[PDB]
């Protein structure tokens, strides 16, 4: 699938030889992945996620098949709840032909995704989970009300 | 109309310009309109109709 | 090690296992790589490198500790001799805390490893090696005499 | 002094301003001079000493 939403920690390993399979078989010669891994801060124990699935799913296609019109293929996977140090809660690839298309939507499609994915973040703590507000980016249109 | 709450956002949803003032005077929701995005039927805007689903969205950061 | 030179194809499942594990272990938060995969083209073979093994050490070792100075491991391997279509000849890993410098760092560093690298491709054709000279890239100071 | 031919060049390397004019004449290279950068000592350039080594290097193409 284009876009996979996981409970807990995202298999990397799994995921990246599928990529790569696909990589192979389309005859691809640029493959481009980001792994976004949950580092120890302090003394959380992990981070959680609460994720809006239906814009998510809409959102990143059309980034998908901006990528595709360019001979790009653009999938990611996400974590939803709870992931611990140390384990992977977010992970692309972009992959081509050429390197130049697919390293310039791997750029692009990283900074409007940290941005502008419906994700909400929170650190766990002592069982709980704290938002991670200070670190967070108001969508367009904010304080609409 | 329906009025979903997402991410750290502690009201639940319920049922209840004129969608602005009444949000405006649920007190749980104070630290929050001034931040938030919306959403009509899962799009985000920037009319309205039997059915129709509002989502609030506050500050985001995936990854 | 910083640099790898491989004797044909690259193991890439067991390299990007050893980086994560790497990533993990010193608390990372953001892991970019890149696989340049020889792809068909026309009725090729596959390809092949030859490599100025000192100057590539001296070249690559000035970006590996730009990047430490800012936080970032960056590490490649890349093939000698002969690979096949399908297999991957070069890769590149840039990691760090935070997603920004590594990011930045693995794009100025793939640009430039392209256009300076001193490494030279043939096209595998019937067993015989066709120089890529259309393909290439003059070094800075060409046609010095 | 030593010279070097890195890559496509098919020249056997060998150990014989006044480095460029002999080059000149070696008709193996007439296709490389006009693209090829130089690196004395492991070290590109745009002096010289015993024992140096000057390494002629063509167009690159890594990846």
């Amino acid at each position: 699938a284009v876009l996979k939403i996981i409970q807990g920690a995202l298999d990397t390993r799994e995921l990246l030889k599928a990529y790569q399979e696909e990589a192979c078989a389309k005859n691809f010669g640029a493959f481009c992945v980001f792994v976004g891994i949950v580092r120890k801060e302090d003394n959380i124990q992990g981070l959680s996620f609460d994720i809006y699935e239906a814009l998510l799913k809409t959102w990143f296609e059309k980034w998908h098949h901006k990528a595709k019109d360019l001979g790009v293929v653009l999938k990611m996977a996400h974590s939803l709840g709870d992931v611990l140090i140390g384990q992977s809660s977010f992970l692309c690839v972009s992959m081509g032909k050429n390197r130049k298309n697919a390293l310039e939507l791997y750029e692009n499609f990283i900074e409007d995704f940290k941005h502008n994915a419906p994700i909400w973040k929170y650190d766990l703590i002592h069982n709980k989970r704290i938002y991670a507000k200070e670190r967070s980016h108001p969508l367009k249109g904010s304080g609409l009300l | 109309v329906e009025v979903r709450f997402f991410g750290p956002i502690k009201e639940e949803n319920f049922f209840i310009k004129e969608l602005r003032a009444i949000l405006q005077e649920k007190e749980g929701l104070k630290e929050w309109l001034g931040v938030c995005a919306i959403a009509l039927n899962d799009h985000l805007i920037d009319p309205l109709k039997d059915g129709d689903v509002i989502s609030l969205l506050p500050p985001v950061c995936g990854g």
